[PDB]
């Protein structure tokens, strides 16, 4: 109650200071006006303290208590990482996300002074870091617990290493933090692979995937049974990866230890991939400003193995046997204004179409773009107000008036015209 | 120096961290040193570092350990089976090296291959380019690497493996060949000479984006049974 | 009884669409040729140069809604 008094008092002082004239006396009416103007900020502060009352102890002309509460929370989360238990910390992080992200919203803090802005500048780095770590927990740690508990301790350690690689600069929309997170996730995967099998885990030297129905040998290299059946043709049962001297009487079978190991590493890779996808979507592709050039270039370089396509992933160990195309990064980039991202999208289209994954009759690929572009517009348009809806309809009329027409191919501006016209 | 060699091994032993069956290693090393056995073993003992081991050995298994680096290799250590160490690169290969296996290591560049290297196995390293090959290289296994180019092949390239690499074009495989494996490379086109080989060479090119016309060419040539060439394969499933 | 039928609509609906579109009652109508087939066969004015001047890029599309999501979840 004292802190809410201090907040509404500072709001009232600020509001009265703009009374068109000196503020000789602060009467009661202004208290209602301040409440009406700063209602959301105060309610959010109350919610914060309800979620994490301890913040009070951390606290002990301008409205700043909400930002100080947010800073206290991010500190009593960076220090209380995974306490009392990973689920309770994750759940606290999650609950606070909404009010903290509100406080880190520029519209929510319209008119904020220089102190509030300076606080929020750092609160945003802290929150982005805390959220990256929370997603790493939620996906890799918790899942590791049930599916692959042998690794739960190692992932716990890497949780804190993630917090530290984001500590200084936690804006993963930049290059350094994004590359650092990727380095961390690759080191975690490699170490987990070494844990699940101290001979490691390597893919079938025949199919270059992980050895479905694993068949180990006196040299411990792993292959698939079906691959060894096809391999067993004649005079060439001796492994390729090793050229071992084969006692011709050898006849293989399934070694359980490796199938369980591979299952564990596949669950691990799936969780790390889900973490990277969720980080990109929630953190990297969040702002009302598009990420830098180097981050997007790196993402597009990852989607293609040097070509073969794969799901959005930092690991060069999963691949779509057939050249599958998926809409993820297109849907993310289109969140922003097409005018900024068009060159990224055309580079993506040309890089797919560079005889890399598609050959001809690409009418279905273009429909993917056409639908993604249409989604962006629908996504934006459903946000518009009714007066904004009428203005938009006028702008579309003016575009239809302005539109007038190379062949044998399309471009992302042309496909965007097609989407808009549709 | 035998006293100093086992002494240094006991000294590294005092560094014995969890998992390291250094006791078993130390007995094996000392017996070999005093009996001057031509062979040593260190397999599966989860070692992370190697002191200098007896010189007069001509064979060694250090597989399934966790080393990240090797000391000088004895001049006589002809035969190494070092599969699954964590070596980030290979120190000096001695004069008489006749066989090496370096599977699942972390090497990225090899030292020079001696003249007597009748066999090499360096699978699953992270190499990008290979040193020169000797004329007597009866075997090269370089699969698992990231090689974008491949140096010439010697007189007697009997055995070859190249899977998981990035080789795009292959030097001429002479009649010395009897067992070729060349899958999942960057192969643009590979010569017809692979046909001239004997009637018993296994030749696989699966997983490659080879010239569709080159495959159709090789079918046209082989289905013209006039050739007494080897057994050639292109994919399985 | 019904669920088995709805499960297979992806297959069963193209069959009925074809049988209707190919009927003499309809196949001589241009609107049907526009809805079901490719009008390029019977419209000469239609450009054919740019991949964007195809028939599918100018085809219908699944309107995303809450109810469609609900159905998909149920499935
Ligand atoms: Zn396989
Ligand atoms: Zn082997």
């Amino acid at each position: 109650l004292k802190f809410l008094q201090m907040a509404l008092w500072s709001c009232t002082r600020k509001l009265k200071a703009a009374s068109e004239a000196p503020e000789e006396e602060v009467s009661l009416p202004w208290v209602h006006l301040a409440y009406q103007r700063f209602r959301s900020r105060l309610q959010n502060f109350s919610r914060i303290l309800t979620i994490y009352p301890q913040v009070l102890h951390s606290l002990m002309c301008e409205m700043t208590l909400d930002a100080f509460a947010a800073m206290a929370c991010t500190e009593m989360l960076t220090r209380n990482t995974l306490k009392p238990s990973p689920q309770a910390w994750l759940q606290l992080v999650k609950n606070l996300s909404m009010p903290l992200e509100l406080i880190c919203s520029d519209e929510h803090m319209q008119g904020s002074g220089s102190l509030a802005q300076a606080v929020i500048r750092e609160v945003r780095a802290q929150w982005s870091r805390i959220f990256s770590t929370a997603l790493f927990v939620e996906h890799v740690l918790l899942g590791t617990e049930s599916r692959v508990p042998e690794l739960q301790g190692l992932v716990t350690e890497h949780v804190f290493l993630l917090d530290k690689c984001l500590r200084e600069n936690s804006d993963v929309k930049t290059h350094g933090p994004f590359e650092a997170v990727m380095r961390t996730l690759c080191e975690c995967k490699e170490t987990a692979s070494k844990t699940l099998s101290r001979f490691g885990i390597q893919p079938c030297s025949i199919c270059l995937g992980d050895a479905k129905d694993p068949v180990c040998l006196p040299c411990d290299h792993v292959h698939c049974l079906r691959c060894l059946r096809a391999w067993f043709a004649s005079e060439q049962m001796i492994c390729p990866y090793c050229l071992t001297a084969l006692p011709d009487e050898f006849s293989p079978a399934v070694s359980q230890a490796h199938r369980e190991a591979i299952e564990k590493h596949a669950r691990f890779r799936q969780m790390c991939n889900s973490f990277f996808v969720d980080l990109v979507s929630t953190i990297c592709f969040k702002d009302n400003a598009p990420p830098e050039k180097e981050v997007i270039e790196s993402l597009l370089s990852l989607l293609f193995v040097q070509e073969h396509t794969k799901s959005l992933s930092p690991f060069n160990d999963v691949v779509d046997k057939t050249p599958v195309i998926r809409s993820v990064i297109l849907k993310l980039l289109l969140k922003y204004s097409f005018h900024d991202v068009k060159d990224y999208i055309q580079e993506y289209l040309t890089l797919l179409k560079k005889k890399a994954f598609i050959t001809e009759d690409k009418t279905e690929l273009y429909m993917l773009f056409i639908n993604c572009l249409e989604d962006s517009i629908l996504e934006k348009t459903s946000a518009y107000s009714r007066n904004d809806e009428l203005n938009h309809l006028e702008e579309e009329g003016r575009f239809l008036k302005a539109y007038s027409p190379p062949a044998n191919e399309a471009s992302v501006e042309y496909l965007q015209e097609v989407a808009r016209i549709r | 120096c035998n006293e100093f060699y086992l002494k240094t091994w006991s000294e590294w032993e005092k560094n014995g961290t969890p998992g390291e069956q250094r006791n078993i290693a130390f007995n094996r090393l000392k017996i070999c040193l005093q009996n001057q056995e031509a062979e040593l073993n260190l397999s599966e003992l989860d070692l992370k570092t190697l002191p200098d081991l007896p010189p007069q050995i001509t064979t060694l298994e250090i597989r399934k350990n966790l080393l990240t680096h090797l000391p000088d290799l004895p001049p006589m250590l002809k035969v190494i089976h070092a599969q699954f160490n964590q070596l980030e690169s290979l120190p000096a290969l001695p004069e008489t090296l006749e066989e090496l296996n370096a599977g699942d290591n972390k090497i990225k560049e090899l030292p020079f291959l001696p003249e007597n290297l009748t066999h090499l196995r360096v699978h699953n390293n992270r190499l990008h380019i290979l040193p020169l090959l000797p004329p007597e290289l009866k075997l090269l296994v370089v699969s698992g690497n990231r090689l974008d180019s491949i140096p010439p092949f010697p007189d007697k390239l009997e055995g070859l493996a190249l899977a998981n690499n990035f080789i795009e074009q292959l030097p001429e495989l002479p009649f010395s060949m009897n067992r070729a494996v060349l899958m999942n490379n960057n192969l643009t086109t590979l010569p017809e000479s692979v046909l001239r080989l004997a009637q018993n060479a296994f030749v696989n090119v699966a997983g490659n984006p080879l010239s569709g016309h080159t495959m159709r060419t090789l079918q046209q040539i082989t289905t013209g049974p006039d050739y007494s060439g080897p057994q050639i394969f292109f994919s399985m499933g | 009884v019904i669920s088995p039928e709805l499960e297979h609509l992806d297959k069963t609906l193209p069959t009925m669409n074809n049988l209707i579109s190919q009927d003499k009652r309809i196949s001589s109508n241009p609107v049907a040729k526009i809805i079901y087939g490719d009008p390029v066969t019977f419209l000469p004015h239609l450009p054919r140069k740019s991949v964007v001047h195809c028939s599918k890029i100018w085809s219908c599309r699944k309107r995303i809604t809450v109810e469609y999501l609900q159905h998909i979840v149920e499935q």
